[PDB]
């Protein structure tokens, strides 16, 4: 019923609003009686009462009673609830300073005085004399007075002087600030400046001035001369067992207050000296403060008691304010938890509930429903009837439960299928029955994991369970669109087995004329459950659009595939069940069943796969034998081959052939390829040694093995599991991260040695150690992430905006390894797509991409794809429906009031627990074509690239690019453009040891100044093994001829001045040290000459530090404007690195350090997003030089390859969510029509900018430029200061928001939770709108 | 039987309106006397709403048109 929660300064005249009466006395309560005691801390004559309806005295104790107040003794008869309510107030006869408004980062009372922090303490505390109005005198207002200098004041002068020490002082500085005056002053002398140091302490004292004139804050409150009392309830001093007394930290605080205000009320009237009364001044000082905040310059009171103290600052900060507290975690009712246990026979939709639980959790509901069927006359008699437990309550108990779903949750949640609601069944125990199919979901095992229940109460809560919350609803990961409810290893082992055909088995070749006879046959025992037989089926075919058409066909398959077909949906053929059923191929079933036949005869198919794998796994009995992990007889060769290989190098360690690192590398490399020849011939044995016979012979099949079952089905155990079981087990790790020499030969069955085992000890405790990490630092960063995007959501239908980021498929390596299959799949296209004709486009505008479109863009060529992104987007305080997509547990796309800011957070957190060149060659065939590579044709018939901002790419005959290489400066190209590669063969070569250079033209050229005894120096190998120029280094050479440096002078043949097109100076440039010319003074070759040879982390914490953008250790140095770079001055100790442009008139010089090895030569051009120092780049400069488009790029794709490698995949939409939070801030660069240097806002800059426009100005000077910010700078950008108090410093962001009057609307999530209001996300979106249509409008 | 959530969110396609167009309905339901225009197969007013969503028999004028005719 409430918006806009203001804040701001309290004023002493409604401090005194607020009260109810003075509090004068420093007492609590009696001795004798406990009764609170008139004008006291508590007093039911200033409060309320303390019983229900009753005065102190007794003359008023009834309910027709309540506006009397008695005149002996009693009190206001009110309903002794309204002591929370109640407050009182101190009139202090000395005004006392707020410590909140004077020591934190800024000065409140310094900067508006333009007065020292230190110097302000000192006047405080009554040391020194300050002047008020100085006027014709001799000193300023900033110049203060002694106690040897104050008596000469009134001396000289006489008149025009007034000089006060103190509180009083410092309240009469703030009586005559001139508010509005000295802004006025501050206006003309900000521009005379030029220094930074200067204009960030002019303006930061300017836009103080500004909030204490519109808000209403008057300076004067920022010193205090009457103080508010706390309610006694929330300071409750109640009783213990044996007469012993409680009370709080606040009443003995309240208590020295008035001991001390009293006392300073009693030294005034007894003219005492002002040597005495300074004294008791000052102690109403620290008394007050202490009572405020504890931890400042006034020590806090520490009697009998270890911890200092807890006062009124210290209940809303601290880790443990009252605020925070609350927002971690709060108890309610209807609640409950036990232990969960598997039931195999429920539905999807249902779960299981003790009788002793649905008892307590429904009681109200029972106690409604006994009366309502005249079983009850009362409440008190119906609650008699549960105690008893008798009969007649179990139908009644099963009937308040019949539609009334629970809420089931685990006490981790990691992600949005932490809480699901399910039907709840009355079973009898005290373990919760659950569903084995959502034990995915929740990641709980069976090994005492408890969950808790929750009842949803009205039926605004009983439809959200049952519409949103369900357990069937959710049947789609929220991350990704692969099914999350799919057969565990139990089922999975049931449905393999069945469908597994064999060589010869019993009832082989018969056929069947129906799938009811395959049933019958089986179960007569005459058939086996897997045979080669052939049997009539009649299918339904949904692939036309609205036609079920039905076939009939005689398919060739085993038993067990004919009995699997009996449970799948109409709507799918039968070359589903065809196949071995994998785990990998009934997760695509079911994501292929939710597509085609819907929502409803999915979820009643799931159900009928877990019930036909939980069958079948039975009547097989597999079981883990020791005859099971079968060893390799050629196992015992390698292992006894590979030690006789170690024994003859350790014989040339003793004669010095091999020194220590180099035999560790060798026997690391050794048994590192034994143990891979190991492991390939124990798989070799595993999967073909099943042996059967067909009318006589001995034909190999797939080994019916329980071993080898459970990891070619997925069940459980993976190739790096059973290798330790059959095979050798390997080399070890070290805590260290270093790996022993000595390996363990020996597996798990055959057990290991003493010195063996305890070599595995080190690896099982580091792994064990470093899951206490995994759950610390992972459910830090998702916190951060849901900080920064909470905020975030679908507000907009269409946004009507073209722009958009362009999606290619990952073409790095041999193959794609993820093509645009699921890179596009539930993306809005942006902009048409055009065929390589003519007029001639695929899709028609904007359409969102399903299944039916991506075989559609399969079929043709296209590669290039513009979507939609949130990064890219228009619309302000939310997201657009069509930009988003619509990868989500739903087939649609995004509805509005949908949080996609949220989900995106915990999509990316869940899965942290997880975490911890000299030649190319083209794999496949096709043409090869070069983007972005300018090239010089020489006259051998090779190629030499000059630049690398371009790469090689191989085209597909059907005009797509699959392979794509890059290639350093300098790289040889054997292979020409527009020619059919060979798979398997070089196209061009390089050098990664030494750097290559290129020259421009041909000519005779030498050394200029090379005399070889001072810049160069003549260098000749054993045999005339180096016959050239080689370079000497810059230490190594004189003193004198330190400042010449060897250069390469370029001219003709005919004598003419070659010089370089689009450059004025020619092509000169200098040779570096450790440098050899192949070319002769004089002689040269015609093109690709090499004059100079220049020579040459990971997992949980580094997608941590790649959200925060932080800078590498070393950053990469990049180009601003494209054009030749040169060097400078190397012996004064930094690298000028100039650049002239050949394109614009614009020089721009920049340092670089020395330390950093410099990867650029001299005389060569650069472009803009070239690199020229090897290393790893912050985001930030790649986002100013290149632009949000590249940004992107480099943010998604680097952090999907730390989950990539992992195994988990997490949709792109989840990551440029969280990007378009922090890309949200921006900068100006110049100064004139903002406030201060700093940057707002691109929502409020955007919206300036065309009033400006289309007003009173014609242009728009004021631009901006894209910063970026990272996931903990971005979140502190909150225009709220109720939910800026949570994840910040309550004490920080309440002074701030107080003395500017910020009011705070409840327009997000995190400010509707702890107030109590319906949140704007979801179905509360219906709530708001409804009250804006009817506020601002009629 | 007749308990389909997927039906009746098909015609809609929003998850949140259905929540707040059956809660209008449910009420009239359990408070007031109002007769739904589906059988009663013993179930509760939270879950017989829904089948009129997805039938096709109320709507978003429906529930207002009833609603103004008992006040
Ligand atoms: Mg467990
Ligand atoms: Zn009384
Ligand atoms: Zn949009």
């Amino acid at each position: 019923e409430f918006d806009a929660i203001r804040i701001g300064l309290a004023s002493p005249e409604m401090i005194r609003s607020w009260s109810f009466g003075e509090v004068k006395k420093p007492e609590t309560i009696n001795y004798r009686t406990f009764k609170p005691e008139r004008d006291g801390l508590f007093c039911a004559k200033i409060f309320g009462p303390v019983k229900d309806y009753e005065c102190l005295c007794g003359k008023y104790k009834r309910l027709k009673h309540r506006g009397v107040i008695c005149e002996k003794c009693g009190v206001e008869v009110a309903l002794a609830k309204v002591r929370r309510e109640r407050m009182g107030h101190i009139e202090l006869a000395s005004p006392v300073a707020h410590i909140w408004f004077l020591k934190s980062l800024p000065s409140r009372i310094g900067l508006l005085l333009d007065m020292t922090l230190r110097d302000i303490e000192r006047v405080l505390y009554f040391e020194s004399y300050v002047v008020i109005d100085p006027g014709m005198t001799t000193l300023e207002k900033g110049q203060l007075l002694n106690d040897e200098q104050y008596f000469e004041a009134l001396e000289e002068f006489g008149d025009d002087f007034d000089a006060r020490m103190g509180a009083e002082a410092v309240h009469e500085l703030l009586n005559a600030i001139d508010l509005e005056h000295e802004i006025g002053r501050l206006r003309e002398e900000i521009p005379q400046t030029n220094s930074e140091t200067k204009i960030k302490k002019l303006s930061k004292r300017l836009k103080l001035m500004e909030a204490f004139q519109g808000s209403g804050n008057k300076p004067e409150w920022m010193v205090l001369t009457v103080l508010p009392v706390l309610p006694p309830d929330l300071r409750p001093l109640v009783p213990l067992d044996g007469g012993r007394f409680a009370t709080s930290d606040l009443n003995d605080l309240y208590r020295r207050v008035i001991n001390r205000n009293n006392r300073l009320k009693r030294l005034l009237d007894l003219a005492a000296p002002d040597i005495i009364v300074r004294n008791e001044k000052r102690m109403l000082q620290e008394a007050v403060d202490a009572l405020l905040d504890n931890g400042r310059r006034g020590r806090a009171i520490t009697g009998s008691n270890k911890r200092p103290l807890k006062s009124l600052a210290d209940m809303i900060k601290g880790k443990q304010g009252r605020f925070r507290q609350n927002l971690l975690g709060k108890r309610v009712d209807y609640s409950g938890r036990s232990v969960i246990t598997v039931g195999p026979t429920l539905r999807l939709h249902q779960c299981g509930l003790p009788k002793k639980m649905a008892l307590e959790l429904f009681k109200p509901f029972i106690f409604g429903k006994l009366e309502g069927r005249g079983m009850a006359t009362t409440i008190k008699a119906a609650k008699k009837m549960v105690e008893r437990e008798l009969p007649e309550v179990w139908d009644v108990l099963a009937e308040v439960i019949r539609e009334h779903p629970v809420l089931l949750n685990r006490a981790p949640t990691l992600h949005r299928l932490g809480i699901q609601a399910f039907e709840p069944v009355l079973i009898e125990g005290k373990a919760i029955q659950l569903h084995p199919l959502v034990c995915a979901a929740y990641n709980a095992d069976f090994d005492g994991d408890q969950m808790a229940v929750h009842v949803p109460l009205t039926l605004e809560a009983q439809l959200e369970a049952r519409a949103l919350m369900m357990s069937t609803n959710n049947i789609l990961s929220p991350a990704n669109g692969e099914p999350i409810i799919v057969p565990s290893q139990d089922v999975v082992m049931g449905l393999y087995y069945m469908t597994r055909e064999a060589i010869n088995a019993k009832g082989e070749g018969m056929a069947f004329a129906d799938l009811q006879e395959v049933d019958r046959a089986y179960r007569s025992g005459q058939a086996s459950l897997h045979a080669r037989v052939k049997v009539r089926i009649n299918e339904k075919i949904k692939g036309e659009d609205g036609q079920l058409t039905a076939n009939t066909r005689i398919v060739d398959t085993t038993v067990g595939r004919a009995l699997l077909f009996q449970v799948v949906p109409a709507g799918l053929p039968f070359d589903v069940v065809n196949q071995s059923m994998k785990k990998k191929a009934i997760s695509k079933l079911i994501n292929h069943c939710y597509r085609v036949v819907g929502l409803k005869d999915t979820v009643i198919f799931a159900d009928q796969l877990m019930y036909t794998g939980f069958a079948y796994s039975t009547i097989s009995g597999v079981s883990i034998g020791v005859n099971d992990f079968v060893i390799p007889d050629e196992k015992a060769r390698i292992i006894n081959a590979a030690t006789d290989e170690v024994k003859e190098i350790e014989s040339q360690y003793a004669s010095g052939l091999v020194t220590q690192g180099e035999k560790y590398n060798k026997v690391i490399d050794l048994w590192s390829k034994a143990n891979d020849e190991v492991s390939k011939a124990m798989m070799a044995n595993l999967s073909k040694e099943k042996v059967v016979d067909r009318e006589g012979k001995e034909v190999d099949q797939e080994s019916f093995n329980s071993m080898y079952m459970m990891a070619d089905s997925g069940a459980r155990g993976s190739a790096a599991q059973i290798r330790q079981l059959a095979g050798m087990r390997g080399l070890m790790a070290k805590p260290d991260g270093s790996i022993i020499e000595t390996p363990i030969t020996a597996n798990f069955r055959e057990g290991l040695n003493v010195l063996q085992y305890f070599i595995s000890t080190h690896g099982a405790r580091k792994g064990l150690a470093d899951t206490a990490l995994k759950t610390a630092n992972s459910g830090y960063l998702t916190r951060r992430l849901v900080d920064v995007a909470q905020d975030l959501v679908v507000t907009e239908i269409d946004c009507g905006t073209e722009h958009g980021l362009l999606m290619s498929p990952h073409i790095e390596g041999g193959d794609v390894v993820e093509p645009l299959g699921e890179r596009v799949l539930g993306r809005v296209i942006a902009r048409d797509v055009f065929k390589p004709g003519s007029d001639e486009v695929i899709v028609p505008a904007g359409t969102l991409i399903d299944e039916k479109w991506v075989d559609f863009l399969e079929v043709m060529s296209v590669d290039e794809v513009v979507v939609r992104s949130p990064i890219t987007c228009e619309t302000r305080h939310g997201i657009c429906a069509m930009c988003y997509g619509r990868d989500l547990a739903r087939g649609h796309r995004v509805n509005i009031g949908e949080a996609v800011g949220v989900i995106a957070a915990q999509s990316i957190g869940e899965p942290g627990t997880q975490l911890t060149a000299d030649n190319v060659q083209v794999k496949n065939g096709g043409t090869i074509r070069l983007h972005n590579l300018k090239h010089v044709v020489r006259a051998d018939g090779a190629l030499v690239a000059v630049s690398r901002s371009g790469e090689l790419a191989v085209a597909d005959d059907f005009g797509r690019e699959r392979e794509r290489y890059k290639l350093p400066y300098g790289a040889v190209i054997s292979v020409k453009e527009g020619d059919k590669v060979d798979p398997g063969a070089i196209v061009a070569k390089w050098d990664p040891h030494t750097h290559p250079i290129v020259t421009e033209v041909d000519g005779t050229v030498a050394f200029v100044g090379m005399e070889e005894g001072i810049t160069v120096k003549r260098q000749t190998d054993e045999l005339t093994g180096l016959t050239n120029i080689e370079v000497m280094d810059p230490k190594d050479r004189p003193a004198a001829g330190k400042d010449i440096r060897p250069a390469v002078k370029l001219i003709d043949a005919a004598g003419k001045d070659l010089l370089l097109p689009g450059t004025d100076v020619p092509a000169q440039y200098f040779l570096p040290a450790n440098a050899l010319v192949n070319l002769t003074d004089g002689a040269k070759v015609s093109i690709g000459d090499v004059v100079a040879r220049i020579p040459q982390t990971g997992g949980l914490p580094r997608v941590a530090d790649l959200f925060e953008a932080r800078r590498p250790k070393e950053p990469s140095i990049l180009a601003e404007i494209s054009g030749t770079i040169s060097f400078g001055k190397e012996t004064k100790g930094k690298r000028r690195l100039v650049i002239t442009p050949n394109d614009g008139s614009d020089p721009y010089e920049e340092l670089i350090p020395k330390w950093r090895h410099l990867n650029v030569f001299e005389g060569e051009q650069v472009n803009r997003g070239e690199v020229i120092s090897d290393g790893p780049s912050n985001p930030h400069d790649i986002l100013r030089l290149l632009g949000v488009s590249s940004l992107a790029k480099y943010i998604v794709n680097e952090i999907q390859d730390v989950y990539r490698l992992q195994g988990v995949k997490i949709n792109d939409k989840h990551i440029e969510t969280i990007l378009r939070q922090m890309l949200r801030k921006v900068e100006v660069s110049e100064s004139g029509d903002s406030s201060f240097i700093k940057g707002d806002q691109v929502e409020l800059t955007q919206v300036l900018e065309e009033n400006e426009q289309l007003g009173t100005e014609d242009k728009f000077p004021a631009k901006y430029e894209r910063v970026l910010l990272g996931i903990t700078k971005a979140s502190l950008s909150t225009e709220s200061f109720i939910s800026a108090a949570s994840f910040q410093e309550t004490t920080r962001v309440l002074t701030e928001a107080a003395v500017t009057g910020k009011r705070d609307f409840l327009r997000g999530l995190k400010e509707n939770v702890v107030v109590g209001r319906l949140i704007p996300a979801g179905t509360g979106l219906a709530y708001h709108s409804e009250r804006k249509r009817q506020r601002d409008l009629g | 039987a007749r308990v389909t959530v997927e039906d009746c969110l098909d015609n809609v396609d929003n998850r949140f309106e259905l929540v707040m167009l059956a809660t209008k309905r449910a009420r009239q339901l359990a408070t007031g006397g109002k007769e739904p225009k589906v059988a009663w197969e013993n179930d509760k007013p939270t879950v017989v709403a829904l089948r009129e969503i997805a039938s096709g028999l109320v709507d978003e004028n429906v529930v207002q048109q009833e609603d103004i005719v008992e006040d």
